[PDB]
């Protein structure tokens, strides 16, 4: 249609938001811990795919919690230690995150100037109408 | 059938020596920086590829 | 109009160039490693008239066989090669291949092998007996001396082949283990055969030779050339743009 | 013929090859 | 990028080595403690160009590439060498030579 | 990455050495014993071919 | 239903419980 390149970007700019807004997320998380409940933290993930109507725009379905062993510190003085006496500390990698950060803005930066390019090229379009 | 002996009122210590852990460590760290560094000028391109 | 084209292949390239260096230092610590080198290749496209557009696409040569640097562990079974030293292991697919990695290991059936893969020697894989220990002399002689057994009945149980690579003939498989090139296996046969001119050191184990001084080098000359082309596109790009307005009235 | 001039014969393919053997 | 994707791999292996020095010299005054040492594997190439012909009465280098893909630890042994004695005097303390365990 | 490991070598040795000359003198009392030294040797030498 | 649609009701409101009551 012509007009679906500024549904792709726009859900492309939408991922990319979201999966940097994950990634500040665990990095604020990094060394926390006994959530609400009680319950550990544990790091997050998204999934991308893509939007078969052929070629489609990207989206996330959900945010997948990491499978990762979490860290287990000997620290009998908490109250969430075990019966040996351990705390269950999230799994934040550190790199990992920074280059997550890192793809997430080059990504986004590469699909503003796709669509910079694309808004001119469609304005230049109309002067036939006339 | 090669089992070993015993001493009694002896314990036998770690066998770790500190100069392989110190040589490593200075190995480690300055493979570390070196990765960053690359991955520094990679994030530059694609920095100045972006802002075609 | 097509310059844009070999300016991007040559920034396609300079990537690819890029991502080379980058292997080679992030595993710049495995035991026997070998550095991947590479160099830009021209190809000049031509015909009929005015041969200008040569454009590049990146190449890498086999390798650089330098020995890589020794370090000592003291451990009985850590072998160190020659300057052009092998030793030959079967692959997964059967096949025999070669490495430097000396890091040697015994199972619990008495199976020597490399990291994954088994040693071969006379005939097939080399076996030792069940739990005896194992002394590799300088040639490659297998001892084993069975634990409790007083010390006066060391046995040679085997002996590793060894072959000798110079190095501009063999290349890099898909999964690390160098094999000979096609004229040179057709003319030293499929399957080398051992030599007694190589010797090994005991206790000492190999590590891998990537320059620093070479990866950094490459990676400013990389920047540059990629920032340039850059520079070419946009340049070129809005050149054209402004030019397309001449069909105008 | 000079460049940008009109022939009657089509140009002959371009090949760019790698490395002649 | 397989760059980025490249030193992530590189930046991981490094801190779990560090991690293994680190645990190495916490426990330097542990009774009976065997030393780790990690070892990596690089991960299984790439091919893109298979190389062209050669020594065809020319002496050009080799035309074929291959990237890698990056490093991973693959193993962390123990070495089960023989550590020193210290001597404590006391009457229940037992010191093993050779190679056994306690069941 | 190229002198590191050959001073790690080097203290190594050095490290070897202090341990026996410590053996020699832990028993300089007891009846019988034989004094130990250490004999040294260095590793392969790569070569670098002129053109 | 997906993120970005028209809905003819608002979300519910958000809120960040510091410890569950």
């Amino acid at each position: 249609a012509l007009l679906n390149i500024f549904d792709i970007a726009g859900s492309a700019l939408a991922a990319q938001s979201k999966r940097l807004n994950v990634a500040a997320s665990n990095l604020a998380n990094a060394d926390s811990v006994t959530g609400p409940d009680g319950q550990p933290y544990r790091a997050k993930q998204v999934v991308f795919q893509v939007d078969a109507a052929a070629t489609g725009g990207v989206k996330v379905a959900s945010v997948i919690e990491s499978q990762a062993p979490e860290k287990l510190v000997y620290e009998p003085g908490n109250p969430l230690a075990d019966a040996n006496g351990y705390v269950k500390m999230p799994n934040v990698d550190v790199v990992g995150e920074m280059v997550n950060t890192m793809s997430a803005s080059r990504s986004y930066q590469a699909n503003i100037e796709v669509l910079n390019t694309v808004k001119s090229m469609m304005l230049k379009t109309l002067t036939l109408g006339q | 059938n090669g089992a070993g002996l015993l001493y009694q009122g002896y314990v036998e210590t770690s066998n770790v020596n500190v100069a392989e852990e110190l040589v490593n460590m200075i190995q480690v760290q300055r493979a570390y920086e070196i990765n960053s560094k690359a991955v520094s000028t990679t994030d530059q391109m694609l920095q100045k590829l972006t802002q075609l | 109009d097509h310059a844009i084209y070999t300016a991007m292949g040559a920034a396609s390239q300079t990537l690819n160039q890029q991502a080379v260096t980058a292997s080679n230092l992030a595993n710049a610590s495995t035991p026997g490693f070998r550095a991947q080198l590479n160099a830009l290749r021209a190809v000049p496209v031509d015909g009929l008239s005015l041969a200008t557009r040569t454009l590049v696409t990146a190449s890498t040569p086999g390798a650089d066989m330098t020995p890589g640097q020794l370090d000592y562990t003291s451990r009985p079974l850590d072998v160190a090669l020659q300057q052009d030293g092998w030793l030959v292991v079967q692959a997964a697919d059967g096949a025999e291949g070669y490495t430097r990695n000396g890091n040697i290991q015994v199972g619990p059936t008495g199976q020597l092998t490399i990291q994954g893969h088994p040693v071969i020697g006379e005939g097939g894989p080399i076996t030792v007996p069940e739990g005896s220990e194992i002394t590799i002399a300088a040639d490659g002689t297998i001892s084993a001396l069975n634990p409790g057994d007083p010390p006066n009945t060391v046995a040679p149980v085997g002996r590793l082949k060894l072959v000798k690579a110079e190095g501009n003939e063999v290349q890099r498989s898909d999964d690390g283990l160098f094999r000979l090139t096609a004229e040179a296996q057709a003319e030293r046969g499929a399957v080398l055969a051992a030599d007694p001119s190589i010797r090994i050191m005991s206790g000492v184990l190999e590590g891998s030779n990537v320059k620093p001084v070479e990866a950094m080098t490459d990676m400013i000359a990389n920047a540059r050339r990629f920032e340039m082309q850059m520079k070419v596109i946009t340049s070129v790009d809005e050149n054209e743009g402004r030019a397309n307005q001449l069909l105008s009235m | 013929g000079v460049p940008g001039a009109l022939s009657n014969q089509p140009a002959p393919p371009n090949e760019a090859p790698i490395a002649t053997p | 990028i397989s760059s980025l994707w490249i030193a992530k791999t590189g930046l991981d292996a490094q801190q779990t080595n560090m991690d293994v020095i680190a645990n190495n010299l916490a426990n330097v005054s542990t009774n009976g403690f065997k030393r780790q040492r990690a070892v990596f594997e690089d991960l299984l190439y790439q091919t893109i160009r298979q190389p062209g012909a050669q020594s065809s009465e020319q002496t050009t280098l080799p035309s074929g590439l291959q990237i890698g893909t990056g490093v991973r630890p693959v193993a962390t042994e123990r070495l089960h060498s023989q550590g020193n004695l210290s001597q404590t005097n006391n009457s229940k303390d037992v010191a093993i030579k050779g190679q056994g365990f306690f069941q």
